[PDB]
RNA sequence: GUGGAUUAACGAGAUUCCCACUGUCCCUAUCUA
RNA sequence: GCAGUCAAGCGUUCAUAGCGACAUUGCUUUUUGAUUCUUCGAUGUCGGCUCUUCCUAUCAUACCGAAGCAGAAUUCGGUAAGCGUUGGAUUGUUCACCCACUAAUAGGGAACGUGAGCUGGGUUUAGACCGUCGUGAGACAGGUUAGUUUUACCCUACUGAU
């Protein structure tokens, strides 16, 4: 017999296995695309993250209700010292 | 509603309406039933079928009976041009015949559950379900010229303008030339076209203007011809039923 | 909190303030506006038997007279003495408004004060003259 | 219609406010024996009588309120047994 | 004597504040009320496009005339610093300390004479007359308190709402000294304060405004030249068929 | 718009440009379609559209042999 | 019975296994995630010695809140201050990646103004932003003396 | 069955001022405002309406006005500052007086 | 459909389910109002609709005006007293929950409206802006 | 066909409402052995 | 269902032995929309809590077709199961029926999913009372009360961990 009373279910199923991570370093598992012809650019960072605080800012964007108007926000501090290169790695494109 | 009637959702044929509501019937109802299950759950099967699909032939009805106006319960303007326009005694007796089929569903819908009620096999109990079924058609085969005639009806009566009979009117009158539909698309703006033959209008148009910031409207007539009072068509019957009824200039 | 203060001080078990008992008690005729009240069904007695500083409503006469000669009473008429602490107090402290509070200061200090307390004088010996010889048992006649 | 006003006056089925009853009884009442019964002492509408009827039943909530349900229901319990009047 | 809306409401007073000198605006959205109001205005006065305490209701908490403006105390000081920016110096701005924090609501002033709800502090009062230069009288509107959203004034003559009565009338247009009349606004409201900011060259309606209802404000209003404000007797025959 | 006026546009303004060979090639697209349905609908549809089918193959007989025996 | 923290019906008759989808206990957290759309609100140098002031605070002070951020330390070096919550606790490492499509909002098209920034203590309810405001409110104490 | 049914009375009829003083109060109108030629929308002498701008810089929601462009100050290079709202732990406008 | 509000409305906190009593906090004749339903709620099996501050609800009046009594009828919810929060930044609450009779339209019944009006609600609503004279 | 019909007090007897009160619930969280 | 007129195939080339599809009329009126306070309901071994999947016979959301489809709002169809489908009240219970809110409150299967996951009632007795029958012991699936089943540490499956 049917269930008589629909619900939604409990829990998102693209998220399995709920277990732990291989590392501490989550991994980039995509880029952006390249474009051959925009100058030298390096795509991501790395850094620790040290607290949270609160800020205020002066809101501007037309068409809302904050319009105009001071608006209390919380936000992220990340400690980012400058990186260092040491090395290099090529990839070749394989039909596997 | 009160001034106008572009409110009735739609009528079908006999033969539309039996197949909108036996193929709904079959589509939203369960259609698996075994010779193995309980006699109960046998019973319970049929007569949710019987006791659907009169319902659905109920509700069918149901909106009809009362999306139509009451011809006895109106301005009397608007009863003697409704008159005029489609005979009193087709309307009242079209209706009256929806009616009573309404009724003769509910019975046998009512009388075949309680057949229902006691039969002891699959085959009996689709036997009994079928000869509901089969009555319930027959009734509603029954019913097929109302519904033609109720459709050609509501396709008129949709179009039909809107007179307030207790507001500012000024009534326009005359033979059957322009005159009056050119004087109409002068002091106002409407469709009304003017030519040069008879009986262009063959029916009545409302306008509408503003003097001294008050709203007025303006009836125009298509025209009596020169008959004494039973040789007139229903478009002179328009025309003299409106200045019977009507407290206008 | 625990359970207690909880239980008694809860924002749907809110009791008067102070400085507004305070505003009552000046101004003699707002006196005698919460003296006369109406009948009132929701109310103890219904809406008559009012005291003014401990801002609550009497089943009886003799209740208010064996309240007026309690304890809690006492406590409440010495709470409501001086000088009300408004947030202009607090805005002092801070060093914020503080030439307006003084004026305040010296204004209550000048009027306000003695007018509040003839007031309350005047307001105890007409409670002291009617409670004085009543019966226990109340008519339930609301007239 | 008041199906249940009719029937009220019959023995009483599941009434939750009985101020629908109370006015229609006071309508339909003679004051020559409801204030013999009740000692009502002075003003006659339903409000204050069913207040001194709750005062003098005893029938208080907790602060010295005035239970109205109850007491209304007590009137309509007194026309159940029969002290008033009626044909 | 236009009609607009502010999105697609009729309450223009909720929203604006018109007198002879200034204009005040509620900002959000776009630009179609501020250029309803100069279309039809132009560079003559200037039109302020303002927010008070962050709402959008600013006919309803501000209190001025031609002399000068009054802002509860619930506005901000960057709020009326932007208005001393934008107003010049011959009209004066006032923050008031009042229980009462919807002044449009509470007063109903002119250049010469203000109606005030009768609960009003008497520092509230001398502030008035000190910053608006008027003659303040404590009055109700035929038993209504808020006198300000149920009665909409000018120097030529005064809006009541319809069911006031005629010693009523009588005893307000003496206190007034201006014609009164009574009506509605908006097809049939009964706050006409509240629908309809007027001065003495300009009134603004909602678009559902009947034009009856547009006839006898511009003639109570006198508007337009052909307007005297006793028209009422040619126009008689539009209020009885009404 | 009052009494009828669908009509009375077209007799004032016309129809649209491409309005009759549009009808013209719909009634020639129709041979190939009532063929497609016969073969594609399943189910009740199918039972349905083959009684239809029927119904109208009876009566169009019918109408001729009517037609040439009142003739002749 | 058996508790009630719990589902209660973990499968039927048939079929006649536990199902992959039917909510059992095990390990929560410390699962790798990325989250995307996180506006950039502050890129604050280490040697600005007033990268914690805007232009309408005018206070000399840093972003480091008053005591150290709790279980961390000073910053004392380059930062990034993205809006709202970002995944993992204090001190673990994060990658901050470019993104990977052209985003068509006008969230991502605006100009943020920030007006002031908070620094008073988090480890306790702080309500003095620098230590000179905490000695200028309290005044001279027993030991100051 | 009223006098011309009462909901007429109080409307069709005006009330009179009947002067009690010797204060004389007149309308006023800014002399800028009878200097006006008269916006007509389908001619091109028209004025600007910011609508227009609003229309050539975007959409409706997508325009953001600037409200310091219409201030009145003394210099016009002051017309893009900014208060500086707070010091310490102090308001800059408790403070702000002249002399 | 949302019908007599101007705009938008943000998310505040519910703090009164189906099943509470409020406040009356105009002159129409009512004293308090029950709830019963909440115009423009989400469905979610178990979970009960909920009202905050600048919502319309069908109320019935249980105490008050004989009149009054025995109907549905909207009502528009003026003070909250569950803490929500503004976004210029505070937490703050009322001392109690109040709300005024209104029609489905949004126009107001009652002449005039006692006590403090929230300014969320009194930005959403028109008709309750023009009849209150305090605004927090 | 004129044990039957009521009954104050009493009851770990059976059924239905009201006031008060609340984690029964919305919708769960935290702490101790 | 009964009765009558037909008339393509028919009785594997016969029309009227004897069938007979598609049609067509009759018969079932408180027969001029009238009455009908009615739920004329069904249901006795299941009902509720919790939770997960599948079908399409599609209620809503996406895209199309037709309609006297002016606009707006609907009606009837086609593809389509990606996604949702509530809060209460009430009779022993459930369906049905009511009150709202809603974009919508679609229909089904999985031992009428989930009687040793948990619970009210049964299976399931022994005490007692009323009604009816029996001379009596007793009987009644007539009515009303009170009433004992109580793993997991094993293998697999599943969730996490070496
Ligand atoms: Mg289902
Ligand atoms: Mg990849
Ligand atoms: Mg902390
Ligand atoms: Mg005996
Ligand atoms: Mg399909
Ligand atoms: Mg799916
Ligand atoms: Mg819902
Ligand atoms: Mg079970
Ligand atoms: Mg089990
Ligand atoms: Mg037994
Ligand atoms: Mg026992």
């Amino acid at each position: 017999s049917h269930r008589k009373y629909e619900a939604p279910r409990h829990g998102h199923l693209g998220f399995l296995p709920r277990k732990r991570a291989a590392s501490i370093r989550a991994r980039v598992k995509a880029f952006p695309k390249d474009d051959r012809s925009k100058p030298v650019a390096l795509t991501s960072f790395l850094g620790y993250k040290a607290g949270m605080t609160t800020i205020v800012r002066d809101l501007d964007r037309p068409g809302s209700k904050f319009h105009k108007r001071e608006v209390v926000e919380a936000v992220t501090v990340v400690d980012t010292p400058p990186v260092v290169v040491v090395g290099v790695v090529g990839y070749v494109e394989t039909p596997r | 509603m009160q001034l106008s009637w572009k409110d009735i959702p739609t009528v079908a044929p006999a033969n539309d309406l039996l197949d909108i509501v036996l193929n709904r019937t079959q589509r939203k109802t369960p259609t698996v039933i075994r010779p193995g299950f309980k006699i109960t759950r046998i019973r319970a099967f049929y007569m949710r079928k019987v006791k659907y699909t009169g319902e659905g032939f109920v509700e069918k009805f149901e909106d009809i009976l009362k999306g139509f106006p009451n011809i006895n319960d109106v301005h009397p303007f608007h009863r003697d041009l409704m008159d005029t326009l489609y005979e009193k005694n087709h309307y009242k007796i079209s209706l009256a015949a929806i009616s009573r089929a309404k009724s003769l569903v509910e019975q046998v819908a009512r009388d075949y559950v309680r057949l229902l009620k006691f039969g002891q096999s699959l085959f009996q109990c689709k036997q009994l379900k079928r000869a509901a079924l089969g009555r319930m058609a027959t009734i509603v085969k029954k019913l097929r010229d109302p519904l033609a005639y109720l459709e050609q009806v509501r396709q008129h009566i949709g179009r039909l303008p809107s007179i307030d009979p207790n507001t500012r009117t000024l009534l326009i009158c005359g033979y059957p030339n322009v005159g009056k539909s050119s004087f109409l698309r002068c002091i106002t703006k409407s469709d009304v076209d003017v030519q040069p033959y008879a009986f262009t209008t063959k029916s009545l148009y409302v306008g509408h203007f503003d003097y001294k910031y008050l709203r007025f409207q303006a009836i125009d007539t298509p025209g009596i011809l020169d008959r004494p009072t039973e040789e007139m068509n229903n478009i002179e019957m328009q025309s003299i039923y409106a200045i019977a009824h009507l407290r206008s200039c | 909190m625990g359970r207690y203060s909880v239980k008694r001080y809860k924002t749907k078990r809110r009791t008067r303030d102070l400085d507004l008992i305070y505003n009552d008690l000046s101004t003699k005729e707002s006196v005698q506006k919460l003296l006369n009240q109406p009948l009132d069904e929701t109310k103890p007695g219904l809406g008559q038997h009012y005291c003014i500083h401990c801002a609550k409503y009497m089943e009886t006469a003799i209740a208010l007279k064996t309240h007026l000669k309690g304890k809690v009473h006492k406590r409440r008429v010495k709470e409501l003495r001086g000088v009300p602490y408004t947030q202009e107090v607090s805005d002092a402290a801070a060093g914020y408004n503080l030439n307006k509070f003084l004026n305040r200061v010296q204004e209550i200090t000048q009027s306000v004060g003695p007018e509040k307390e003839s007031n309350e004088a005047l307001l105890k010996e007409h409670l002291d003259s009617t409670l004085a010889n009543v019966k226990t048992t109340e008519p339930t006649l609301p007239w | 219609e008041e199906d249940i006003l009719f029937r009220g006056v019959v023995r009483v089925e599941h009434v939750t406010h009985p101020e629908q009853y109370i006015p229609g009884v006071l309508k339909r009442c003679q004051v020559k024996h409801l204030e013999r019964t009740y000692e009502i002492s002075g003003w006659k509408d339903a409000t204050e009588f069913i207040e001194i009827l709750a005062r003098k039943q005893g029938r208080l909530l907790k602060g010295g309120e005035p239970d109205e349900s109850g007491v209304s229901k007590q009137i309509l319990n007194d026309f159940n047994r029969g002290k008033i009047p009626w044909f | 004597a236009t009609r607009t809306q502010f999105e697609n409401s009729n309450e223009i007073g909720v929203f604006s504040k018109l007198t002879n000198t200034y204009c005040l605006v509620a900002v959000g959205g776009s630009e179609n009320f501020y250029s309803a109001f100069e279309a039809e205005l132009g560079d003559a006065i200037p039109i302020v496009h303002t927010t008070i305490a962050g709402t959008r209701i600013i006919g309803r908490m501000t209190a001025g005339n031609r002399r000068g403006l009054l802002v509860p105390t619930q506005t901000t000081d960057q709020e009326l610093q932007h208005l001393r920016n934008s107003l010049p110096d011959s009209v004066k701005i006032q923050r008031v300390e009042e229980r009462l924090s919807a002044l449009g609501n509470v007063i109903c002033c002119n250049d010469y004479v203000a109606l005030v709800h009768p609960d009003i502090d008497r520092e509230t009062e001398e502030l008035i007359s000190d910053v608006l230069g008027v003659e303040v009288f404590r009055q109700t509107i035929s038993g209504n308190i808020l006198v300000g959203s149920y009665c909409s004034l000018s120097n030529q003559g005064g809006l009541v709402h319809p069911q006031t009565s005629v010693q009523d009338q009588e005893e307000l247009s003496s206190l007034l000294q201006v014609p009164l009349v009574a009506g509605t606004v908006n097809r049939g409201s009964s706050v006409v304060g509240a629908g309809m900011v007027v001065n003495d060259y300009l009134a603004v309606t909602g678009l559902d405004t009947t034009a009856p209802e547009l006839s006898v404000i511009e003639s109570i209003f006198r508007l337009q030249d052909a307007q005297p404000e006793s028209i009422s007797g040619n126009l008689r025959d539009t209020l009885i068929e009404t | 718009p009052q009494n009828d006026y669908i009509e009375r546009h077209i007799k004032q303004h016309g129809k649209r440009l491409d309005h009759e060979e549009r009808k013209r090639k719909r009634e020639a697209r129709e041979s190939h379609k009532i063929s497609e349905r016969a073969q594609k609908l399943t189910g009740w549809k199918g039972k349905q559209f083959a009684k239809k089918r029927y119904a109208e193959k009876v009566s169009m007989r019918k109408k001729i042999k009517a037609h040439e025996q009142s003739k002749v | 019975h058996r508790g009630l923290r719990k589902v209660a019906c973990i499968g039927a008759w048939h079929p006649a296994h536990v199902m992959w989808s039917v909510a059992r206990a095990g390990q929560r957290g410390y699962h790798s995630r990325t989250s995307i759309n996180h506006k950039i609100y502050r890129v604050g140098k280490g040697d600005d010695e007033a990268n914690g002031a805007t232009s309408f605070d005018r206070t000399k002070k840093t972003i480091t809140p008053m005591g150290g951020f709790v279980h961390y330390g000073e910053i004392k070096n380059d930062f990034i201050m993205v809006k709202g919550c970002i995944p993992g606790n204090r001190k673990r490492i994060v990658t901050l990646r470019k993104s990977l499509y052209t985003n068509t909002s006008r969230k991502a098209l605006e100009e943020v103004s920030l007006k002031w920034i908070d620094t008073a203590s988090k480890f306790g309810k702080g309500r003095f932003q620098t230590p000179a405001e905490k000695h200028a409110f309290m005044g001279t104490l027993k030991k100051d003396l | 069955s009223q006098s011309r049914i009462n909901n007429v009375l109080n409307k069709i009829h005006v009330a009179q001022p009947q002067a009690r003083d010797d204060v004389k109060r007149t309308p006023f109108i800014p002399e800028s405002v009878k200097n006006l030629k008269k916006y007509d929308p389908e001619d091109p002498n028209r004025r600007k309406l910011a609508r227009d701008i609003e229309a050539e810089n975007g959409g409706a929601g997508v325009f953001n006005v600037n409200l310091k462009d219409k201030y009145l100050l003394e210099d016009d290079e002051w017309k893009n500052d900014i208060m500086p709202e707070i010091l310490d732990g102090k308001n800059v406008y408790d403070f702000l007086d002249p002399e | 459909s949302g019908n007599g509000a101007q705009g938008t409305k943000f998310r505040i906190s519910l703090g009164l389910p189906v099943g509470a009593i409020m406040n009356c906090a105009d002159n129409s004749g009512a004293r308090n109002l029950y709830i019963i339903a909440v115009k423009g709620s989400g469905s979610r099996l178990n979970r009960l609709p909920a009202a905050s501050l600048g919502d319309m609800v069908m109320a019935t009046v249980k105490k008050g005006k004989p009149e009054l009594r025995k109907k549905v009828m909207p009502a528009i919810v003026v003070r909250q007293a569950k803490s929500w929060r503004r976004r210029d930044g505070v937490f703050l609450y009322f001392e109690d929950n109040a709300g005024v009779i209104a029609n489905p339209k949004g126009e107001m019944k009652g002449s005039a409206i006692t006590g403090p009006v929230g300014k969320e609600c009194a930005d959403l609503w028109p008709r309750v802006a023009s009849n209150s004279g305090v605004v927090v």
